[PDB]
């Protein structure tokens, strides 16, 4: 983080920062914590462990006099897959947002097995604007977003009510869930994904369904896009 | 269903009638007596209708 604030206030360039393993972090927190006669936390972790994470992650963000930001992806990771645990609990609470990888996902195959349903950025909105990125990002996100769950009820759903008493909303969002999570969500490992060329994607994903069945994305990007 | 069952039952009745006042007697009991067999049958099929 010292590296990444030179850079980006005193050299005028965006950095993000990828801190990895702040599981391994916060074990390192504790060993040190107890090298004193400090009394262990909720789970080991120190009290002020709620500090130390702030000071690493606050150390970012963007400033005024300065042309360069500082961006944060903590590759966190969680002991037990337990959002409870105070690391989880802790970053998130400084942090602004989180994106889930799914064992699930990981044990179906797909890479980047991350879970669009629990993962969210809290920025989005600034993110995903029309100078930066394009004009119909933010409602191919949300439509997206909520054709997904629609796939993954319509799933839970299938072996409950039978495939054929599935609405057509149904069928088709079930068709979209696999070409979603197949196709769009599946991405080599080296293959580089423009921003555009995903919204692309995306758009593709979404013409499976007919004009009027996208609730979410507005009349005009319907009209422009579709 | 019912209603239609109904105007169905109703029609036969009459056809009925009509059979037995042509015929000028019942023909229920030779109806009864050529009983030996039923000449339609109903299959039960388990059909899945959503759950």
């Amino acid at each position: 983080l010292t590296t990444a604030e030179y850079l980006a206030y005193q050299t005028e360039r965006h950095v993000l920062t990828i801190l990895t393993d702040m599981s391994s972090y916060a074990d390192a927190l504790r060993e040190v914590s107890a090298a004193r006669e400090e009394v262990p936390g909720r789970r080991g972790y120190p009290g002020y462990m709620y500090t130390d994470l702030s000071t690493i992650y606050e150390r970012a963000g963007r400033v005024e006099g300065r042309n360069g930001s500082i961006t944060q992806i903590p590759i966190l990771t969680m002991p037990n897959d337990d959002i409870t645990h105070p690391i989880p609990d802790l970053t998130g609470y400084i942090t602004e947002g989180q994106i889930f990888v799914d064992r699930q996902l990981h044990n179906k195959g797909i890479y980047p097995p991350i879970n669009v349903l629990p993962s969210l950025s809290r920025l989005m909105k600034s993110a995903i604007g029309e100078g930066m990125t394009r004009k119909d990002h933010g409602d191919v996100s949300n439509q997206l977003y909520a054709k997904y769950a629609i796939g993954k009820d319509a799933a839970a759903m299938k072996a409950v009510v039978g495939e054929e008493a599935l609405s057509i909303e149904d069928k088709l969002s079930l068709e979209f869930l696999e070409k979603f999570e197949k196709t769009f969500i599946t991405q080599g490992a080296y293959e580089d994904r423009t921003v555009f060329e995903s919204l692309d994607q995306a758009w593709s994903l979404l013409r499976i369904y007919p004009k009027e069945m996208l609730n979410r994305i507005s009349p005009k990007i319907l009209d422009e896009f579709y | 269903a019912k209603q239609k069952m109904g105007r169905v039952m109703q029609t036969a009745a009459f056809s009925l009638a009509e059979v037995s006042y042509a015929t000028g007697e019942n023909i229920g009991y030779q109806v009864q007596e050529s009983v030996s067999t039923a000449r339609f049958k109903v299959r039960a099929r388990q059909e899945n209708v959503s759950g």
